[PDB]
């Protein structure tokens, strides 16, 4: 029994179950990537993720047609590619490469960014469906103010009341407790498994594999199946560590940290290119993204967990996440993606990359692109930029 | 007459001068209030001057060290001016995190302009929940202290209530102006309307209140005039560049209503009554509507605009799209559909503070003016 097989089947099972629920008349929701999923899980609700569906379509090379559709409707190419791709899916009534049913309700959380707010207002107006908002106001202070905590917990309550109406069920305190435990564990397996690269040398996996497994921790964070899935994976990764093996082809001459989401429409090309150069990512900020840890039945802690996701904390803390991931990963350099779609991540990258480089003493480089719009990435450019970094690392390497 | 327009002109054409004058004539500090919504009443109660910051026409250079090319034009301007020291005369600035770009500017600002205090404020999306209001009050108490740390003295509960009163009087006076300008659409050219409203960002509101009341008087003494050309409603972040305003005028277009964040959005909703001052301010945010920055799953913006168009027999709606403004870009399709669905024609024009070769808008506006002719 292989981890990848179970993972892919578990992922594909989320979609099927969603279509089934749709068929039987049970509500299906669409949710942002770091929403408090525990709130809908306790109700056994089927929840799909627009960001995941869009990355999947982009990988399958079919996000262009959808962005062009959204664009013909008046949506500016300036807007995040995930939203354009999703608007095209809605207007087109789905797609062929990776289809999913329309939502009956939405779950939105701006801890990752504020664009999903507008994006979701549109879907709600478009389909005339309930929109549950968990607003985690940006943390300018090093710590989450008590005001933010009370406010978030209060919204957790509003969400629950809304979901009782939507699901037609009553909140079960006992079930909500088990999901908390389940969610807490999967959060732990995610941070642990995806952190192994920081050791080994060679790393037990190719940094990019993280983004494949990233799908499970995103759509099924409160399910027992995920727990077993990550357990099988771990066992395989450790088996590799102990045998000096890995999914990363060839020798691992260089260890780096890539900042940002990879360009899904060119994930294949990006994999090959880095491999031929002996470059592998063993430093990542993502093992923290879905860690989301809190004590069982501790709404204050849960609130803090979701508000502290790295996209919602001051520049200083954002910078520390990188510096830390570089060091712990024993990285030789930093590779930055200037993502045309993600303004939140792109508009603080300059200052952030300056600070991390001046603290870690490691060299860096960057490239232009987009996670779902194939028009923003240029292959020829990616190659010369990573090669440029390689020259520097190899240069400082041999004294 | 020139008398009033002159005064307003001198303050809009030279914002920095006025800030200096005020500080010396009063011996008090001035706080900059960034785009869209800020609790000016708290700044005002303190005796300080709330100074609106809405960028301006400028090339980009120093901003390139913190922002890539795709940051919205207006915020690119604010940062440039910031790095150039054009705001050094302020003792601080409030940069509300209304969207990702405003949030990122606030983080870079803390590093790129260390000498000008950055006061944080994030309005709640769930502004209708009682919890949203209590949270916003806390943000406001936080805003209060920071302002107190700057001016030195304490800001009195009584003074805030007093300030809230001054502002509400200002808002209703402004709304009054809108109806008077509308009755005099040939006298009040687009550039005039803009000047009468924008000048309110550079002087104490009570002082602006008197200026507008006088102008309204001179205008009442004039017979009600029927517009000789086509009327339109502008909507978006802003449309203050002399360039765009001239184009409308050259095509004999009269602006009789707007849904601009720099203009009518600032005064169409009054601060509610209440015993608690900060609570009153917080609840105004609960009552804002038809704004791209104000959470509304129903997106009533389109419908509200339609109502304004029909109220004043407006001939067209012009989307003054700020370049690379995502909140506004998301709103466009649906808000446009609501309007066109109601039989109203619309035009799309891009607002770029870094360009100085506006020709696209001229041809689009000329074609729109000719289109409305039938
Ligand atoms: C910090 C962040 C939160 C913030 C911010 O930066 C962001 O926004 S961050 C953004 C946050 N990002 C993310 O969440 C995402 C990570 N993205 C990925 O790459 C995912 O792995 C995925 C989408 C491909 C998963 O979805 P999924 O695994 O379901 O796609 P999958 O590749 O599995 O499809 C092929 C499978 O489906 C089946 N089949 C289909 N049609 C068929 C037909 N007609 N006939 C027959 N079969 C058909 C096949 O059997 C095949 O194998 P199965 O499965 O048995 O083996
Ligand atoms: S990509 Fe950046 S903007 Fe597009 S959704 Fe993920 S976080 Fe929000
Ligand atoms: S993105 Fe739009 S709303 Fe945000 S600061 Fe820019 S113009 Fe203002
Ligand atoms: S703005």
């Amino acid at each position: 029994k292989e981890a990848r097989v179970v993972i892919n089947d578990l992922l594909a099972e989320q979609y099927a179950n969603a279509f089934k629920a749709k068929e039987e008349g049970r509500p299906v929701g669409w949710s942002t990537s770091v929403f408090p999923q525990e709130l809908a899980e306790v109700f056994d609700l089927n929840v799909l993720y627009p960001e995941n569906q869009a990355a999947g379509v982009a990988a399958k090379k079919g996000s262009l047609e959808l962005c062009e559709i959204a664009e013909s409707k008046g949506y500016s190419i300036d807007l995040c590619a995930y939203a354009r791709t999703n608007f095209g899916l809605l207007e087109n009534g789905g797609c062929e490469a990776l289809d999913m049913p329309a939502p009956d309700f939405l779950l939105c959380c701006n801890n990752i960014c504020n664009q999903v707010i507008k994006w979701y207002e549109n879907i709600s107006r478009e389909l005339d469906i309930p929109l549950i908002m968990i607003d985690t106001t940006f943390n300018n202070e090093d710590e989450v103010t008590q005001s933010r905590i009370d406010y978030i917990k209060a919204q957790f309550e509003e969400a629950i009341k809304q979901l009782e109406i939507i699901s037609g069920k009553k909140f079960d305190p006992k079930k909500f407790e088990e999901v908390m435990k389940i969610s807490a564990e999967n959060g732990r397996l995610w941070k642990y498994s995806m952190s192994l690269p920081a050791d080994s040398s060679p790393s037990p996996m190719n940094g990019f594999d993280l983004f494949t497994y990233m799908a499970v921790i995103v759509c099924a964070r409160g399910k027992k199946e995920t727990t077993e899935a990550f357990k099988l994976l771990i066992e395989e990764l450790e088996d590799n560590m102990k045998t000096g093996k890995s999914s990363f082809r060839g020798e691992e001459k260089y260890r780096i940290m890539m900042e940002g989401i990879p360009c899904w429409p060119y994930i294949g090309y990006k994999m090959k290119t880095l491999a031929k150069f002996g470059v592998n990512m063993t430093g990542s900020v993502y093992p923290h993204a879905w860690a989301l840890q809190y004590e069982v039945n501790d709404l204050d802690g849960m609130a803090v967990a979701y508000s502290t996701m790295f996209n919602n904390v001051n520049l200083d803390r954002m910078t520390k996440y990188r510096v830390d991931s570089l060091v712990e990963g024993k990285c030789d350099g930093a590779f930055y993606h200037m993502n045309r779609s993600c303004k939140l991540m792109s508009l603080i990258q300059y200052e952030m990359q300056r600070r991390a480089a001046e603290e870690t003493g490691l060299p860096y480089a960057g490239f232009d692109g987009d996670q779902a719009d194939p028009r923003a990435f240029t292959n020829a450019q990616f190659e010369t930029r990573i090669q440029g970094l390689v020259e520097v690392m190899e240069e400082r390497k041999k004294l | 007459m020139e008398a009033i327009l002159s005064k307003m002109k001198e303050v809009v054409e030279n914002p920095n001068a006025a800030v200096k004058k005020y500080k010396s004539e009063t011996g008090k500090k001035a706080i900059g209030c960034f785009p869209v919504y800020c609790p000016e009443e708290i700044i005002h109660a303190a005796g300080m001057l709330p100074v609106g910051i809405w960028g301006g026409q400028t090339e980009l250079d120093l901003a390139k060290q913190y922002f890539p090319a795709f940051a919205c034009s207006i915020m690119q301007s604010c940062l440039e001016y910031g790095l150039k020291g054009a705001y050094d005369e302020l003792s601080g600035v409030i940069i509300p995190g209304m969207c990702d770009t405003l949030i990122c500017l606030g983080q870079n600002w803390k590093s790129a302009v260390p000498h000008i205090k950055y006061i944080s404020l994030v309005h709640p999306q769930n502004r209708k929940l009682e919890a949203g209001v209590k949270y916003l009050i806390s943000e406001y108490k936080g805003v209060k202290r920071e302002l107190e740390e700057i001016c030195g003295y304490e800001i009195e509960e009584a003074k805030i209530h007093e300030s809230i009163e001054v502002y509400n009087e200002h808002r209703k006076t402004m709304r009054d102006f809108v109806e008077v300008a509308y009755k005099h659409s040939n006298t009040i050219k687009p550039s005039i309307r803009s000047l009468v409203i924008k000048s309110g960002f550079f002087m104490r509101k009570e002082e602006h209140t008197e200026l507008v009341k006088d102008l309204i008087a001179k205008l009442n003494a004039m017979p009600e005039e029927v517009c000789s050309g086509k009327k339109v409603l502008l909507t978006g972040i802003l449309a203050d560049s002399k360039d765009i305003l001239d184009i409308l005028e050259d095509n004999n277009i009269s602006v009789v209503a707007d849904d601009l964040a720099q203009e009518t959005r600032q005064f169409r909703t009054d601060v509610p009554a209440g015993d608690d001052a900060l609570e009153r301010l917080a609840r105004q945010w609960s009552n804002i509507e038809g704004c791209s920055l104000a959470y509304d799953p129903k997106k009533k913006r389109g419908s509200l605009i339609v109502d304004e168009v029909k109220k004043k027999d407006i001939d067209g709606v012009i989307f003054c799209m700020m370049k690379f403004c995502d909140p506004e870009e998301y709103d466009y399709p649906l808000v446009r559909k609501d309007i066109e669905d109601s039989g109203i024609p619309t035009l799309y024009v891009e607002i770029d503070q870094q360009t100085q070769n506006n020709e696209q808008a001229r041809t689009r506006i000329q074609t729109f003016a000719e289109m409305m002719s039938l």
